[PDB]
């Protein structure tokens, strides 16, 4: 005389049968019989999925979302073999030889190249006149501040194949990251956490919650030489450039001097762009490197959809 | 890589028990 | 060129589960017989 | 009612497999049917001097 209970697991048991998608067809190319027996059934399911006559041939009832791998190929004193998988990556345009290497570029290099987290830089590299020879014209660019239009976001990489000389590196472009070795493995992207600004705290009915939160980078030449920064915000592109413009006030207040009356070329404070979307209400993860001189504390954020945005200029 | 657990057996490959196989 | 060609396999060589046997006639018999012969495969060609 | 004749060639092309080359012979080649089984992907070798 048992209760039997409130619920049924028959239901169940039919209703997530019924819900799981038909198997891959595997083809059996070694073996002559599973070979034509795996092409009969490929005829037949065609027949079964292109006829408008019948309608169990209407198959379509009840997404594809890896990312768009792209491969570049990199010189090995220009990337140290240890660095993290994930990290967003940034890259440069060589003008006459492109195969040689292609020159793509890591926060820290950024850092490094610019001029606690300086020592962790150069523990990772001590000697980066390479990072020099990288960009011919930093001195000169700087000045023309034309250094972000070269600078073009490539995001998070997933592998690098590690060679003497050369690296190779696949890197997400578009969509959610992902790996491939395996069934589809994912990853996360890892920021440091100095010199990053949680832009939606530094000012703080009630606000409103958005369902995605943006992350923009932004490049800014001040007397103190270039730097980087990137916005954890929610709020919309129409607000985060008035509130980072806001920000960047005290910053810009000190470039009277540096400023040409004649040659209107340099005045340019920065350019944001915007590189992808992930979950709010979730917040962020903390970490600390793992290498030989590591003390850097670093952010990182699941659930990263990688949709670049070009560099917007403002001041 | 998997520290606590038995070995029930082994696939081979070759048709030796030999180290030679993987 | 010396015979001129290769003799191989035809397709490609699958695995085979053959650890464990011994589900039949724990006995004292076959006990002496198989440690006599792993013993003795050492020195005897 | 019938017609002229054609002139038509048709290549012939010599087809290939991998255990049909002399290239397998520096090769050990085995069938796994599905590749997600091995997810570690990592093989210990226990080598005795």
């Amino acid at each position: 005389m048992k209760v039997q209970g409130s619920v049924d697991r028959r239901r169940l048991q039919r209703r997530i049968a019924g819900l799981l998608p038909p198997p891959a067809r595997r083809l059996n190319i070694s073996r002559g019989s599973e070979f034509t027996r795996d092409v009969r059934g490929l005829v037949e399911e065609h027949a079964q999925a292109s006829s408008l006559s019948a309608a169990a041939v209407w198959r379509a009832g009840l997404g594809w979302r890896p990312p768009v791998f792209g491969d570049f190929l990199i010189h090995a004193s220009s990337f140290n073999n240890a660095e993290a998988t994930g990290t967003p990556l940034f890259q440069f345009k060589q003008s006459d030889p492109f195969s040689g290497v292609d020159a793509v570029f890591t926060p820290l290099s950024l850092f490094i190249l610019m001029n606690g987290l300086t020592r962790m830089a150069n523990l990772l590299y001590d000697s980066p006149a390479t990072l020099a020879d990288l960009v011919p014209d930093f001195g000169r660019l700087v000045a023309d501040r034309r250094f972000h239009n070269f600078i073009t976001p490539v995001g998070p990489l997933v592998e690098n194949i590690k060679s003497t000389y050369l690296n190779k590196i696949t890197t997400v472009v578009h969509g959610p990251v992902v790996s491939k070795a395996i069934p589809r493995s994912t990853v996360k992207v890892t920021v440091p956490q100095e010199a990053f600004v949680d832009l939606d705290a530094w000012l703080s009915g009630l606000q409103p919650c958005p369902a995605d939160a943006r992350l923009y980078v932004a490049l800014t030449y001040e007397e103190a030489g270039p730097r980087f920064t990137f916005f954890q915000s929610s709020r919309g592109h129409c607000q985060i450039m008035n509130i980072l413009r806001i920000y960047y006030s005290p910053s810009i207040m000190h470039r009277y001097a540096v400023v040409q009356p004649l040659h209107i070329e340099e005045l340019t404070f920065g350019a944001v762009a915007c590189l992808g979307t992930f979950s709010a209400t979730d917040g962020w993860r903390r970490s600390a490197f793992n290498y030989r001189g590591s003390s850097l504390p670093v952010v990182e954020i699941d659930s990263f959809y990688s949709n670049v945005s070009d560099w917007e200029v403002i001041l | 890589a998997a520290e606590g657990l038995f070995h029930s057996f082994d696939l081979l490959v070759g048709k030796d028990a030999r180290e030679a196989g993987i | 060129e010396a015979d001129n060609q290769i003799m191989g396999p035809s397709s490609y060589a699958s695995f085979v589960v053959r650890g464990e046997n011994l589900v039949t006639a724990v006995s004292y018999g076959r006990v002496m017989r198989t440690f006599e012969h792993f013993m003795a495969r050492i020195v005897d060609s | 009612k019938f017609e002229v004749l054609l002139g038509v060639y048709t290549n012939a092309i010599q087809y290939v497999r991998f255990l049909e080359t002399a290239l397998a012979v520096s090769c050990v080649n085995t069938e796994f049917k599905d590749l997600s089984r091995m997810t570690d992907g990592k093989i210990q070798f226990r080598i005795s001097v």
